[PDB]
C-alpha cells in the first residue's frame, strides 16, 4: 500500500460492516490521522464532533489493525556475535 | 500384554494370511491403549541486536 491509511482502509474494507464503530473508524482513518499521531484526543473530538469516550473503543479497534502485515514474511535470522573475553565469576572469584 | 479370548477359524477372509480381527469390546475395554510423551524445548539465543 505504501500508505498507512490505504492499508488500514483496505483492512477495514475486508471486515464486515456489522461491527460497531466502523464508519467512524473509517472517517478517522480518512483524514483524522494527524490527531492520533499527536494523540490529540481533544482536538480530534473538536474537529470530527464524535461521541466523547465512545471513540475510545474505535481507537482500540484501530489499534487492532495489525500494522505492517507484511512483517510476518520476514523470518528471524540469528546474529552471530563472537565475543573476545569471557567472564564467569561462578561462586564469586571472577576470572577474566 | 493381556489374556484375550481367541479362536482359530477362517472368517470371510479377514484372517486371510496375517490379518487380525479385533473386538469392539476391547476398544470399549480400552485394552492395549497406549500413552506417549513428547518433549519440546526452546532457547533464547541472545543476539547482537
Amino acid at each position: 500500500a505504501k500508505d498507512l491509511r490505504d492499508c488500514l482502509l483496505i483492512q477495514l474494507s475486508q471486515f464486515a460492516k456489522e461491527t460497531p464503530w466502523l464508519e467512524e473508524a473509517r472517517l478517522i482513518i480518512s483524514d483524522h490521522l494527524d490527531l492520533l499521531a499527536n494523540h490529540d484526543f481533544r482536538t480530534l473530538m473538536r474537529v470530527t464532533r464524535l461521541k466523547e469516550e465512545v471513540l475510545k473503543e474505535a481507537v482500540n479497534l484501530i489499534q487492532s489493525l495489525d500494522p505492517r502485515p507484511g512483517q510476518s514474511i520476514q523470518t528471524s535470522e540469528p546474529e552471530y556475535v563472537i565475543p573476545d573475553v569471557l567472564v564467569r565469576k561462578v561462586s564469586g572469584r571472577w576470572t577474566v | 500384554g493381556q489374556n484375550m479370548r481367541v479362536a482359530f477359524m477362517p472368517w470371510n477372509g479377514y484372517n486371510f494370511e496375517d490379518s487380525i480381527l479385533v473386538s469392539e469390546r476391547v476398544v470399549q475395554e480400552d485394552r492395549f491403549t497406549t500413552i506417549h510423551i513428547q518433549e519440546l524445548a526452546c532457547v533464547s539465543r541472545d543476539t547482537k541486536l
